[PDB]
């Protein structure tokens, strides 16, 4: 099965450069063009450029020609996109995508995307608050718990619920940006027969700030 | 160059309805020498990368369900879903690769379903946050339809919509519902000078809300 594995989210400052990678597997790396595509939040897809891995030959969208450099390493079957002189308008999700040269060049397999944030805002760890029902509350056959993850930057963050051997329903609420800081929340629902008896923990990883916090939900 | 125009920008239909979306190119994408149309269609689901559905205008990519059909030639193309399923919510993009590579602006497909009331849960500020001088009051409204629900906060029986942060999930790919979080941001002082806190959820359609309340003075 073909996989295009891209590097993790990056935060860089205006004027700086970034280099995003795309490691190919499951097909002949040298046989197919590698393309790069920008998607701004709002969602128009724009082609940036392509590289022919065998020759190292490249072709660019003139809108990106001057700031983008495409390269490959055919010892690791990895394609690279370096973007220089970055600005906030470059904040977007970037994809690599395999092209089908001998069928005219449509894109057939895409990487998972890499989120780029261009900003002078500072990397900041989250505060994590467990959300348990109040003492005045009651619950039916199910109970809902939550985790509020507040005041972090940049956006890359993972909230993981561990409910042990319980089956659960999770909702993850998209982050909102305020004052250069993100806030998000997540809910988990388990049977009322099982909490607080069984441990339910919210695990928050924010790689940028080297933060990993785990908060056990406790009855109020 | 070659510009791609898609219509409609968005549409909502119930599962089981047929949908036709269009893609127009500003120049022909029919390659003279092989008489193939260099036109592809992609599906991009929430949180995911685009996936190839159709290439050469009408050829279904391996693995793609038969309900997706691409048609057209020259400048005029359509993608049809014969019978929409819940999992088909996505943005659909057309793409040409005859002269450079360009994309359409996308058609966002949403699913209609029967109205569903939210399961509502309210959470007092934790003592952890309170000791730190903040007070966020959180309310979850889970698994409801339609999207445009009203959430109102009442403090001591009177409304405040000042300082409310609302975040909706993307539509659920299995049951077609939405969920949302509503957070009421207060200073500790603001929080401590009132007692009853209520989150109310109402469909725009009716006047029968679902309410969840707590009292600060209790526990």
């Amino acid at each position: 099965e073909i996989q295009l594995q891209q590097s993790g989210a990056e935060l860089v400052k205006p004027g700086a450069s970034v280099k995003i990678s795309c490691k190919a597997s499951g097909y002949s790396f040298t046989g197919y063009n590698m393309n790069w595509v920008k998607q701004s939040h709002g969602k128009s897809l724009e082609w940036i450029g392509k590289i022919n891995p065998y020759y190292g030959s490249t072709s660019y969208n003139q809108k990106f020609k001057g700031q983008a450099t495409l390269t490959v390493d055919k010892s690791s079957s990895t394609a690279y996109m370096q973007l220089n002189s970055l600005t906030s308008e470059d904040s977007a999700v970037y994809y690599c995508a395999r092209g089908r040269l001998r069928r005219g060049g449509y894109f057939d397999y895409w990487g998972q995307g890499t989120t780029l944030t261009v900003s002078s805002a500072k990397t900041t760890p989250p505060s994590v608050y467990p959300l348990a029902p109040g003492c005045g509350d009651t619950t039916g056959s199910s109970v809902t718990l939550g985790c509020l993850v507040k005041g972090y930057f940049p956006e890359s963050v993972t909230v993981t619920w561990n409910s042990g051997s319980l089956s659960s329903s999770v909702h993850t609420f998209p982050a909102l940006l305020q004052s250069g800081l993100y806030t998000m929340s997540s809910s988990v629902t388990v049977p009322s027969s099982t909490w607080p008896s069984q441990t339910v923990t919210c695990s928050v990883a924010h790689p940028a700030s080297s933060t990993t916090v785990d908060k056990k939900l406790e009855p109020s | 160059n070659i510009m791609m125009t898609q219509s409609p920008s968005s549409l909502a239909v119930s599962a089981g309805e047929k949908v036709t979306m269009s893609c127009k190119s500003s120049q022909s994408v029919l390659y003279s020498s092989n008489q193939k149309n260099y036109l592809a269609w992609y599906q991009q689901k929430p949180g995911q990368s685009p996936k190839l559905l159709i290439y050469w205008a009408s050829t279904r990519e391996s693995g793609v369900p038969d309900r997706f059909t691409g048609s057209g030639s020259g400048t005029d193309f359509t993608l049809t879903i014969s019978s929409v399923q819940a999992e088909d919510l996505a943005v659909y993009y057309c793409h040409q690769h005859l002269s450079s590579w360009t994309f359409g602006g996308g058609t966002k497909l949403e699913i209609k379903r029967a109205d569903a009331a939210p399961t509502v849960s309210i959470f007092p500020p934790s003592s952890e946050q309170l000791t730190s001088g903040g007070a966020s009051v959180v309310c979850f409204l889970n698994n409801f339809y339609p999207k445009d629900i009203n959430v109102k906060w009442k403090i001591d029986g009177s409304e405040r919509q000042n300082g409310v942060l609302n975040s909706w999930t993307d539509q659920d790919s299995k049951d077609s519902t939405y969920s949302m979080s509503s957070t009421l941001t207060l200073t500790k002082d603001e929080y401590e000078r009132h007692n009853s806190y209520t989150c109310e959820a109402t469909h725009a359609t009716s006047t029968s809300p679902i309410v969840k309340s707590f009292n600060r003075n209790e526990c």
